[PDB]
């Protein structure tokens, strides 16, 4: 039922650079525009697709600078129009609408580039206050024993947030444009690789397992 | 008969004390006899039960001079050095599991909201494995061996030594509200000391001593 | 982990070393034959088959742990006909000895990890979630 | 853990394994994987056994490569090192005397005729004392230790080791219809592990290796 | 006189025995009497004949020790020495191609469907082409050269000797159902002994030796 004979290879393939290390397609948002909002915002995290969440979720601590590459696509009812990227850091004022101050800033780091170019990139260096990212934090974010302080979110994990605005908003015809966002870790270091995960997610805020049974993982013979 | 600062305890030491991940805890404006063993409760190991957990940070806020400078000094960092002591006769059977784990983010069962401060910070009394075989994490305890295990035989291996450093993406933390590790010990066999249930307790000795202790800020 | 790790690899291949450990009290004592069948092989159903292939036969009462060395064996998905490797059997040898105190009951937990000769190739994404 | 060849056996030796008359068996046309221990079926040891006996060419004719090689081959010289294991509790007690009787000429009770092919060749199954005081021979169960002979005593020696070289007044003999030696187990002292009979069984386990192996006619 | 082991075969060889592209079989945990010379049953050579082929890994898995061992054994690796011997007196005339093709693809005509297992693994009795001319493969007996050749001419050269290495794209590879070499003795001219028919047979030996042979998994 196989024909298998593998020869001896080298380590290069199993590196823990080459397994997280390479562009993976983390947000896939799309924008109606029509007869003021519908602006790009998205968070820097690595919890939003399962895959390369789970993948990530191998290791406790790890360091990397982030690619971010973004692919515009237009989707018509095709015009050049402008898109600007825009990486707003941690503690900086959102975008709070596309027609907005934030986006005229001679401190927030943006790129402009049209649907026609080549797709968008920059290389967010290692970013957070803390010497390494934590997937898992056994603490709280705040001092307050109240339920407004989350639990397990270190907010020096924080990686920043990504604001695209379609400099062309307002146009003749009425379409949708869909932004697709790599994510690709460069220099990866990590630390105290942890118990591979099993059971489906919930959200991106939390570690519940809802339920291959919660009682039983493998399909029992 | 191991001893550290004042306090002795009484080992059964037979094999070499394997440093967690081969790293001996070591400290490096911040700097000192709080350097002591701290004996927890001793917990009932039934048949029927699951599993316990201490998360150290959290275990040691409220215990002597320690816990006295931790509530004192806004920052900590140290080392563990956690004794594990299975007391039973030749008679008993099972084996416990002990892992350190690092940075151990406890999971509800069939909930969107997570764990709150009171599920999570037990303190000394320590928490129970709502399921063990799930770690509380999503994992899997089959998948539980790659943090620093230890295993309690009862049969030869009666008592486990872990020797934990300073696991952390910073050089020092807060004790009030992270829990760098968390010692779980997990029944993997249960136990089955069949003497017309006698005597069902035999009772784990937890003993935690934080080696290279310092703080900052008085 | 074996498993969960190679689950991201289509192609593998290397040794093991597969670790059974006694969960019995200290007086209770017997014999286990564990017999390793190559791949191809139809697995043993009888003592007579195991204590003709590569086997050993692990005593409780002298150890506690027993240590078995898979050698380096491969299989690959790539149609679908998925793939067959050589099987490893525990049979009892003889009866469970147990004294008046210990339970009649007993438990053996196993363990499995990778020599250093272990190598994964081909990356692909694992159909677990 | 003792290993020839392929199979493995985990033993408990802690006497020098003494060779019977203290010649270690050796091979001297003639000449091979098949050097391997082979563990014959347990034996229950009731207390109201008798005692066992294997004659080693006719246990061996039927087992794996080397009965193969036995049924090929016209000829063979072997030497033979056979393990018993008495497998029991601190609790129990008794003694099996392990006697390698070279060329035991079975002996029937109150009858003409002599021992037909059927009570004579048992094979793998092994056979079983009738009077075991005149190890079916005539002579005395006392007199029995002048041949190769060790003690399993459930106290401190739970384990024997035989090495039987090649005993024949002849180079090479055949495996089909000659027995060179027969290892009889027999209880001096019957089984008292008195628990109750909660287990009776203790069984023996019989593990024989066949060293030195040649064969002649392929 | 050639031997190889214990069989031998009385050769007639006048010219050097040319090793498949020059190449002498070598082996290279896997690691052995069985390299014998086995002789398949002889094919008698009519006037009307087409062609004979053996798959030798086919051809051997069910004679004798080697047809064991690939039985028992998951993998293999053999070279191959193959004599075929076309006897007949001097009055006889034709000529026998001899070609050793690498993964001869066997090819029906005029049906959409393959060859199933039973077309294909003939074993020992071996297969007839029915197509000489287009070997089975969609390609021409004039373009067979390429493949390690040799020519049994009636008159001068009445033996083919063929010395095949290791030809796959893996270091072992499995017997049950993988093809590495197809051995094809084709009449090129037509037998035309014209003694009035007498006796039309001039029957062709073949003789494979499994050279260098090794296998993983016992």
């Amino acid at each position: 039922q196989t024909r298998t004979v593998i020869n001896m290879h080298g380590t290069a393939e199993c590196l823990v650079e080459n397994f997280l290390g390479r562009s993976a397609l983390v947000c896939m948002r799309s924008f109606e525009y029509k007869n003021q909002k519908n602006f790009f915002i998205w968070t820097l995290n690595t919890r939003e697709l399962v895959q390369i969440r789970r993948k990530m979720e191998l290791f406790t601590y790890l360091r990397f600078d982030t690619e971010i590459t973004i692919v515009p696509t237009l989707r018509l009812f095709l015009p050049n129009l402008t898109l600007q990227a825009m990486y707003v850091p941690t503690g900086a004022r959102k975008p709070s609408s596309q027609d907005s101050f934030e986006w005229q800033s001679a401190c927030n780091p943006s790129v402009f580039f049209k649907i026609n170019d080549p797709p968008a990139r920059l290389t967010i260096p290692f970013m957070s206050i803390n010497s390494a990212y934590a997937n898992f934090y056994d603490g709280f974010a705040g001092f307050e024993k109240k339920a407004t302080v989350l639990y397990g979110i270190n907010p020096a994990n924080t990686m920043g947030n990504l604001c695209l605005r379609v400099v062309n908003s307002y146009q003749p015809v009425q379409y949708t444009l869909t932004v697709r966002v790599y994510m690709k870790p460069k220099h990866i270091k990590a630390w105290a690789p942890r118990a591979p995960r099993t059971m489906p997610y919930t959200n991106i805020l939390n570690n519940n397992y809802a339920g291959n049974a919660p009682t039983a993982i493998v399909s029992h013979r | 008969q191991l001893k550290l600062g004042n306090s002795s305890i009484v080992t059964q030491e037979a094999a070499n004390i394997c440093c967690a991940y081969g790293e001996w805890p070591t400290y490096l404006k911040p700097t000192t006899s709080t350097d002591r063993f701290y004996t927890l409760k001793s917990k009932k190991w039934e048949s029927n039960s699951t599993g316990w957990w201490w998360k150290l940070p959290d275990a040691l806020n409220q215990i002597g001079m320690f816990g006295q400078n931790v509530q004192y000094h806004y920052l900590y960092r140290s080392g563990f050095l956690c004794h594990v002591q299975c007391n039973a006769t030749k008679f008993h059977q099972g084996t416990l599991l002990i892992v350190a784990i690092p940075e151990h983010q406890i999971g509800k069962k069939g909930t969107g909201t997570s764990a709150s401060f009171a599920e999570v910070m037990k303190g000394a009394e320590g928490g129970v494995f709502e399921q063990p075989y799930l770690l509380d994490d999503g994992t899997s305890l089959a998948c539980a061996l790659v943090y620093p295990h230890q295993w309690i035989n009862l049969r030869t291996n009666n008592s486990a030594t872990i020797v934990l450093p300073w696991m952390n993406s910073a050089p020092m933390d807060f004790a009030l509200r992270h829990n760098n590790w968390t010692l779980a010990v997990i029944p993997v066999c249960p136990l089955a000391g069949g003497t017309g249930n006698t005597n069902t307790y035999v009772p784990i000795t937890i003993s935690i001593a934080p080696m290279c202790a310092e703080y900052n800020g008085l | 982990l074996l498993g969960n790790i190679s689950r991201y690899y289509t192609h593998w291949s290397g040794s093991l070393e597969m670790t059974f450990m006694f969960c019995g009290s200290f007086m209770t004592t017997g014999k286990l034959i564990i017999c390793y069948t190559p791949p191809g092989g139809s697995s043993p159903t009888d003592r007579m088959q195991a204590m003709l292939a590569t086997h050993v036969v692990w005593d409780f009462g002298l150890q506690s742990s027993i240590t078995i060395i898979i050698p380096w064996i491969s299989g690959s998905h790539y149609k679908a006909i998925n793939a067959n490797v050589g099987y490893v059997t525990c049979f009892m040898q003889t009866n469970l000895v147990a004294p008046v105190g210990a339970a009649d009951q007993c438990y053996i937990v196993g363990m499995v990890a990778a020599k250093k000769d272990f190598n994964l190739r081909l990356m692909r994404d694992s159909p677990d979630i």
